[PDB]
């Protein structure tokens, strides 16, 4: 069952890939929205070891964990309910399918351009089965002013 | 005097085969220095004699000189040049500054040469097609070393990958590993344009081709020379030129001691230990 | 954002003038890398651009290459090669072994280049005749650096001093300091034959002559480059080739860890402290 | 001026957590230097503060000092001391000679501490009995790191192994890995 | 130090100068050394070794801290470097 609400002031998301500019814009949007916590809890990048990337919370310095594996990110952050998939057209399908195995993820945002229609169709079928709302691929994402921002939606600050 | 008359037997604790100081003439790997200069080989020929004990062809020596030239320096912002400049601004020494700069030459900085050469050689020997190699690298969470550039891409090449590549095509007899790396580059540039063959990757694959394609070496010799770190020595010798240039520039500019700003450190010390 | 728009103003903590990594093309002290490869300058030209920021003539670059060639390696018994071999037989690293070998250079091993150059430059600039120079050196208990060889004295010269000297006569426009050093050599050989111009002294005087005889440098620039240790860099860069060759040879021969024998150490420890 | 007014942001390129040079008093991982000396710390305590950011007990600091004492020197025949002497006889520098000597500290010379620690820690965590560990390392072909001397075998130990071992029995609370290594 | 603080208040005996003078006193005011032995030990660089050995602890601590923090490769920003290369050489 797809919920009628997707984003709130307590929504936590996991970003797939090195998109430090997008995540920094997300954090700036959260700060100017008077959010208690940043909307990005962790990043997933398979081509590097687990570490902490340095980001800005307003003027303060914070560290956001980066995990080589998605399973570690879902394990250590059970409060995350949104995935923002920055994988390319060759990796968006597999990343989304692997994320769908985790029941904590309720909304998946796919940014990639050029995903084959069959693969997106399969993703739609599995999302309908699992009750996961997918912000369809080839999108910038979405904005909920005061609550949450997806990727680079809304431009710069 | 006993050694002169040979009444005693003492095994030697060392063993060298590159240079012979003793005798009427200085000898480089069995060849006199005067013969070295009459043959008109340059830095590349002496490098080949000292490192491989082989009489490399003229094009191989010129290619080695070219590789030393292109890796001479890449600005002061790299780790090694930064360390050399810090040591020079401390007014320490030429040898000490070069030393501090060269000690950063390792896996993350300067080791892309050997890593790319080893990876491409392993892929070529395994017999997998370049697409299979790319897929294998992707599924193992490994980036193809020697592939990808800062700003350069297709339709805007490196301008020093191009020169070395043109020399290799014009002069090298056969370059199978270079062709394999070019197919890999063609596959990776279809993903995003900036995924072109690096200077490190191109030099590594061309050096492997020069080792295992000229008549000087056998396959075992070339593989052993790649393993023991011949390309690491190539990069270190090339970049020592730029490091000494940085030291001399810092001495000439009369720069004082460097004292890193506090506002770029972010002390995270514990509350009380 | 504030720096691009020019709202703020932050002083730069570093200054460089040898290489420009940023941009669409690598630049070696004003000259693009492609242009560096167009006029066919080699190791000598790149070295001149990086160290002196000058477009040296072809003969100067070839002479620099020859100086690197003759100082490439001089056997494994020297302190630096010995240290490189010791660090290599410990299986440490190429960079570490080269580093340990290089760290011994500067005072008694490889320091004769700069010392001889400075001594002969001071003698020539003081205006004293070579005989007065020899008398002054003798009276203050100092040996002339770069004068005196081991076994090869006359009718059998160094055979690599000869190559460099012949090149200097053939291609250098004017070498007053070389003539002064040769007069000093003529005076010293009348004392005993082995008092000839060494490769260190010959290279030093010819390098000073190249610096202050080609049109690239003024007298102040040449003097400053000699003072800051250009010849130390020349020797270190030349001998790095031989040190890396020694490391590769030790790796290829697969020599084990070295431990100096106790019968050669001669412990002189105190009775009880 | 802009930073003082809080008008701009510039990310810090570095990160340190061992020492605080700025401020009124020098700080070693949270402990001021005056507090460092009042607590009667030694080289071991300062080493613990700088390396582990921990307030080690007195016996831990004394054991660290003893480890530094026993590894101080082992003669000039070793590779590092040989290189140091070679660089010193060239009349180069204290820093240069120390550097040339220390650059030989690696797998064959000086790396037996960390290699033995990793070897025994892996063996202990694997849960295999010491006899099984010895048989496995015989069959696989790697020497057991931290085992084997030249001349001192029995009735004449290294005698600086004995000092540290006696200290560890006397002061260390629990020594499971030491007991495993002693069984091996 | 009294004279220099009379000149400017922050011209105090540094830790370097204090350690140097106190180490010279310890060398030449204890029964272990004669005056020439202390002079020779000062000349050959005993305090250089003292400083190097002391600061080695801090340098190894810095290395361990950087390894534990898993900091990535450093590249100095281009805005902090002044390129004064010649027009054309
Ligand atoms: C010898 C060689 O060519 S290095 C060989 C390396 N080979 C490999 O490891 C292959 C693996 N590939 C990779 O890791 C990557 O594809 C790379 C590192 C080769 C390509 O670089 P990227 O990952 O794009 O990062 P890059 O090095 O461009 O740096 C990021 C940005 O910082 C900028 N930057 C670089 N140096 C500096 C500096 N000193 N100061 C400020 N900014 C800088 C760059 O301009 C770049 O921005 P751009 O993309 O708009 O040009
Ligand atoms: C080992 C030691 O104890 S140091 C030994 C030094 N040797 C000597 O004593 C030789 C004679 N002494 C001197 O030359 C001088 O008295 C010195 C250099 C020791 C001190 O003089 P100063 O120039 O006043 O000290 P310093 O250079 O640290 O001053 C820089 C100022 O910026 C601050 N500062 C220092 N380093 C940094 C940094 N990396 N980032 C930001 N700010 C800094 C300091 O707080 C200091 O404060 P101020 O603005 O009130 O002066
Ligand atoms: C800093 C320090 O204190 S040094 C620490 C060095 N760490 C090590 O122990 C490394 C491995 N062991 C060693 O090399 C020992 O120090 C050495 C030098 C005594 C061994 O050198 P050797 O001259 O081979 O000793 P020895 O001749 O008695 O060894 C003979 C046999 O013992 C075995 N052996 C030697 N060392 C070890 C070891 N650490 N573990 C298991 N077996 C060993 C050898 O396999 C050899 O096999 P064999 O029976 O087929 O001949
Ligand atoms: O290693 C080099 O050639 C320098 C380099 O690519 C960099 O880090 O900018
Ligand atoms: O002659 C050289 O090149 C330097 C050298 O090795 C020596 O004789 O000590
Ligand atoms: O130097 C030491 O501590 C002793 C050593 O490694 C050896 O066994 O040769």
């Amino acid at each position: 069952g797809k919920s009628t609400t997707l984003f709130s002031r307590h929504t936590k998301a996991i970003v797939w890939g090195m998109q430090t500019r997008a995540v920094q814009g997300m954090l700036d949007f959260d700060y100017v929205c008077s959010r208690d916590e940043p909307s990005v809890a962790a990043m997933v990048y398979p081509f590097t070891g687990d570490h902490k990337q340095k980001f800005y919370w307003g003027h303060k310095e914070i560290l956001i964990p980066v995990f080589k594996n998605m399973a570690d990110a879902m394990r250590k952050h059970p409060e995350v309910d949104v995935l923002i998939n920055f994988a390319s057209l060759r990796s968006a399908y597999d990343s989304t399918m692997e994320t769908m195995n985790y029941a904590q993820i309720r909304t998946i945002a796919i940014i990639a351009e050029g995903i084959p229609e069959a693969l997106t169709r399969k993703l739609i079928k599995k999302a309908d089965q699992k009750g996961v709302t997918i912000i369809g691929p080839a999108t910038v994402g979405g904005i909920k002013p005061g609550c949450f921002k997806i990727g680079n939606t809304g431009g710069m600050l | 005097w006993a050694r002169e008359l040979g009444l005693i037997r003492k095994p030697a604790s060392f063993m060298t085969s590159i240079c012979d100081e003793r005798g009427q003439e200085l000898i480089y790997a069995g060849m006199p220095i005067t013969e070295v200069f009459k043959e008109e080989m340059g830095i590349g020929g002496v490098l080949g004699l000292l490192w491989f004990q082989k009489r490399l062809p003229k094009y191989s020596c010129q290619f080695i000189e070219m590789c030393l030239m292109v890796t001479a320096d890449h600005g002061p912002a790299v780790s090694g040049a930064h360390n050399t400049i810090i040591c020079a601004r401390a007014g320490k020494d030429l040898v000490s500054s070069l030393t501090s700069g060269l000690l950063t030459i390792g896996d993350r900085f300067g080791g892309a040469l050997d890593a790319a050469a080893k990876m491409f050689s392993k892929a070529f020997d395994s017999g997998i097609i370049p697409m299979e190699f790319v897929n294998k690298m992707k599924k193992e969470g490994k980036l193809i070393m020697g592939i990808g550039h800062r700003v350069k891409s297709i339709n805007n090449p490196d301008m020093r990958v191009q020169i070395l590549k043109d020399y290799v095509r014009q002069h090298f007899p056969a370059t199978p590993l270079l062709d394999y790396a070019l197919e890999v580059e063609k596959i990776t540039t279809s993903k995003k344009p900036n995924l072109i063959l690096n200077v490190a990757g191109l030099i590594g694959v061309a050096f492997v081709d020069m080792l295992r394609n000229c008549g000087s070496f056998t396959r075992e010799e070339a593989d052993e020379y790649i393993d023991i770190g011949a390309l690491n020595g190539i990069f270190v010798l090339g970049r020592s030129m730029g490091f000494i240039g940085h030291y001399l520039d810092q001495k000439r500019l009369k720069q004082g001691l460097y004292r890193h700003p506090w506002d770029d450190i972010s002390y995270v010390l514990p509350e009380h230990m």
